[PDB]
RNA sequence: GACCCUCUUAAGGUAGCGUAGUACCUUGUCGCUUAAUUGGCGACUUGCAUGAAUGGAUCAAUGAGAGCCCUACUGU
RNA sequence: GUGUAGACAGCAGGUCGCAGUGACCAGGGGGCUCUAACUGUCUAAUACCAACAUAGGAGAUUGCAAACCCGUAAGGGCUAG
RNA sequence: GUAAUUCGAGUACGCCGAAAGGGAAACAGGUUAAUAUUCCUGUACCAUUUAGCGUUUAGUCUGACGUCUCAGGGCAAGCCGAGCGGCGUCGUCGCGCCGUCUAAGCAGCGAACCCCGUGGAGAGCCGUAAUGGCGAGAAGCGGGCGAAUCUGUAAUGGCACAAGUCGGCUUCACCCCGGGACCCGUGAAAAGGACAGCUAAAUGUCCGUACCGAGAACUGACACAGGUGCCCCUAGCUGAAA
């Protein structure tokens, strides 16, 4: 058993590729409302969230529960939170798609309705609302592909707050350190040409080349699955 | 009002605190987003130059205590800002 | 109009500062209020309500400043007295 | 030794670099460096068997990295 | 002379020695090349390197009941994403 | 779940997990051959239970926080001059050294920050080491809140029952307080405590405590030139300096 890949060890779990989830501040979801329901929260703090890199609102809202919510850009302390179907669609908002006129910009989005909100999260990112249908809404994700969801998903009105975080370049190995550190992934990486062959497809060789190509089968089984995975095609685009 | 500048001082600007290291371009960036981020950012709600970031995407206005989310190194992205005339055009129109 | 907020102050009596101008308010000494579209209305309702009148600038306090010579911002602008200007009329 | 054809059983090395940490022949030829240098550097290069993210060329700063030279220093 | 002060900086004159940072402590310097950009990591006990890493550049998969991965299962890592 | 288990992830409920995190409260002197904030003397303090005297403000704050940099205040140590008391030196001189002490507790004052009341400041004024502040209310003037430390008391204890009295300078590497800058890094939690307690009596169990902590008490077979630990501390001169 030539040994395992580093994708074999972090599903593993072993402490070297798990999430320091004590330091995170908060499971970020849309707020539980009953169907036919409402509620209303006032913003009372912004807060650096360390598992995203990008702040996030601290809600009271009125039933006595208090909420950390995926913070849209623009959304300030004082800020009157609404969540509904009735609700205003306005930045900061969490109203079902289906009442977003098209070509408003969403995020937070629920991938079933009461889900919670799983995509258009990352600091920055927004989905556009292009099309709306009896039974469906569709909704163009920040990946370009067109995502058609129930009308029912909430959605916070706007754009996620943080943009433009990587428009800075890294510039020094430390300071991705310091964000790596925060974070499940293992940093820094070795290249599997320079492992051993016992240690990687890639590796071993006099010199260093993966010596069979990169593009791997989708079919290759785990240990085996490494390179460009089911790549439609490589290189730069001609 | 400002430093010396020297007849050859005006490049590396915020960037002259990493030497000769890490390639001209991307000291270019980061002095540019130095820049960008280190001016005056009007505040919304009292409407003077007043708005600075108090973290990562977290700015607020040092007069009035107005604090907010918005862009990490900019207080107002572009995006941002054209949802906000899309929907006040809007609100006019109606 | 352009000269009517100047003509305001060139020769008429006003305080400027929401401090002075609630205590004018407060006093009657000023024939009423001029207020930004930045400024609340927690203290300024009760000011409205009364014969004071409350008169809104189409500006914000930063520049409601500089249309009355005053490099600062100016949130409340109760006047004191119209002078060479009839500014009460204009305001209701 | 450019240019028509070939042998083309996909194509036939572009920019560059080149006796290279890659050059077998080989201590290659020339120039500087020495009294004299299988050396170092520069140029030429018929590249046994260079060449573009199997990254090419190049490079300020950095280097207990590898060579050569000048000066100073010395019981080497 | 500066300074509230502690002190610090500077001047004039005289003077001894072979020698005044007198001991102690304490860079030798420069030129031309190869190579790796750099700080960093490494064969604990023969290899501190041009090897590893790195920021930068590019490609690939996946819209999340995802991609990728662990488990015989129950169920998990990535993911408070 | 597993053929099954002493095996297995998750969930629920519990429970443990720090002698360097949080944390109710004690000091000085003496005493032994060897223990001493533990015994003794003196002077304190905390917690619970009980009894009496009175009661919520209630949910907040505190515990409770990163890196770098800097101002202000204090102070252990350090240094200088005078007096006093010893010792040394004394070929000449009159210098050199040592000492000239003093705990907690209790009471008193309170710098910065912050807040409140007046005030009305721009062809600009007020500040800082620096950044700054200001009609969305500067300076100035009053008030409140609020430190380290200092002062007194404890003041009779120890000292050759020898002196024991004074001043000044500086102050790290410690304490208090405030500012600024940085982060694609955001720097714990919970117990406990405070916000209504005062007086009296009783109670405060259990475990550790010697000594080494290393060129001989640990570890490396050793009284081992290694390692654990240089882990935390350190006087005068020279000198930037450990
Ligand atoms: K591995
Ligand atoms: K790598
Ligand atoms: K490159
Ligand atoms: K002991
Ligand atoms: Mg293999
Ligand atoms: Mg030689
Ligand atoms: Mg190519
Ligand atoms: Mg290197
Ligand atoms: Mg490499
Ligand atoms: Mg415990
Ligand atoms: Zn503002």
């Amino acid at each position: 058993m030539g040994k395992r890949l580093i994708s074999q060890n972090r599903g593993r779990g072993t402490p070297t590729y798990r999430a320091p989830s004590h330091k995170y501040k908060a499971d970020l979801r849309h707020p539980r409302v009953d169907e036919n329901s409402s509620l209303r929260g006032e913003v009372v703090g912004i807060e650096h969230d360390p598992a995203r890199s990008a702040p996030i609102a601290k809600v009271a809202f009125e039933n006595g529960e208090e909420l950390f919510l995926l913070a849209s850009e623009g959304i300030a302390v004082g800020n009157i939170i609404e969540c509904g179907d009735d609700a205003e669609v306005k930045p900061g908002n969490i109203v079902p798609i289906g009442n977003v006129p098209e070509g408003f910009f969403i995020c937070n989005v629920e991938s079933k309705p009461n889900d919670g909100g799983k995509f258009v999260r990352s600091s920055g990112v927004y989905a556009t609302v292009v099309t709306h249908e009896a039974t469906r809404t569709a909704v163009s994700m920040p990946s370009g592909n067109i995502k058609w969801l129930n009308p029912k998903c909430r959605a916070v009105v706007g754009i996620v707050a943080g943009s433009g975080r990587v428009d800075r370049p890294w510039l020094k190995a430390g300071k991705k350190y310091h964000k790596m550190k925060t974070r499940a992934a293992k940093y820094p990486r070795v290249s599997a040409v320079a492992m051993n062959p016992r240690d990687h497809p890639f590796g071993g060789g006099a010199w260093k080349h993966p010596g069979k190509p990169t593009t791997v089968s989708r079919n290759a089984p785990p240990g085996r699955k490494v390179g460009l995975i089911a790549a439609r095609r490589t290189g730069m685009k001609r | 009002m400002a430093k010396k500048f020297t007849k050859k001082g005006r490049i590396s600007r915020s960037a002259g605190r990493f030497g000769p290291r890490y390639g001209r371009k991307d000291r270019k960036l980061v002095a540019d987003l130095e820049e960008r981020m280190r001016a005056p950012h009007v505040c919304t709600k009292c409407a003077r130059p007043t708005v600075e970031r108090i973290g990562t995407g977290i700015w607020k206005c040092s007069k009035c205590g107005h604090t907010f989310a918005g862009g990490t190194y900019i207080p107002y992205t572009s995006v941002g800002q054209t949802l906000l005339r899309t929907m006040k055009n809007i609100a006019e129109a109606k | 109009v352009d000269k009517s907020l100047i003509k305001a102050v060139k020769t008429g009596k006003v305080i400027v500062g929401a401090n002075r101008t609630i205590d004018a308010a407060a006093n009657g000494s000023a024939k009423m209020v001029v207020l930004a579209s930045n400024c609340p209305e927690d203290i300024k309702k009760k000011i409205q309500a009364t014969d004071i009148p409350v008169l809104e600038y189409e500006g914000t306090s930063v520049e409601l400043g500089p249309v009355c010579g005053k490099p600062f911002t100016i949130a409340a602008m109760a006047i004191l007295d119209v002078g060479e200007s009839d500014i009460l009329a204009a305001t209701a």
